């Protein structure tokens, strides 16, 4: 869902959209895999 | 319930075995639950 | 704009330290 | 007798000293502790 700033809600809406600054989203896809894992001395995440 | 030196079972959730508490070097991350050492073997426990 | 994912996503799924 | 004996003290202290350098030249005492370790953790495994 999205949403902007100074933004009107009507039943019908047009394909402009609202004025903002640009941005950027990703989508992908899980499947099941596997992975190994390594965990440093400390005990924290560092290579998968 | 919290004893050192002396072993005694633990249950918690189940989870009930056989130790002895000690003091310990293990710097959970807040949303973990507990540890293991090398074969998974129960390591350490945080109380809830 | 196709991008290839490099090494993200990775999660810890039994939260044991 | 002075010149096996220096050969000796020359090739002996450079054995040493590469095997010290050499860091996989203990190959199969590290093994039989591999076999053993592996053996051992499976039998752990055979329980899960």
């Amino acid at each position: 869902l999205l949403a902007l700033h100074r933004s009107y809600l009507t039943p019908g809406d047009s394909s402009s959209g609202w004025t903002a600054g640009a941005a950027a989203y990703y989508v992908g896809y899980l499947q099941p895999r596997t992975f190994l894992l390594k965990y440093n001395e400390n005990g924290t995440i560092t290579d998968a | 319930n919290l004893v050192k030196n002396k072993c005694v079972n633990f249950n918690f959730n189940g989870l009930k075995g056989t130790g002895v508490l000690t003091e310990s070097n293990k710097k959970f991350l807040p949303f973990q639950q507990f540890g293991r050492d090398i074969a998974d073997t129960t390591d350490a426990v945080r109380d809830p | 704009a196709y991008t290839n994912s490099f090494t993200r996503g990775v999660y810890y799924p039994d939260k044991v330290f | 007798q002075k010149l096996i004996a220096n050969q000796f003290n020359s090739a002996i202290g450079k054995i040493q000293d590469s095997l010290s350098s050499t860091a996989s030249a203990l190959g199969k005492l590290q093994d039989v502790v591999n076999h053993n370790a592996q053996a051992l953790n499976t039998l752990v495994k055979q329980l899960s």
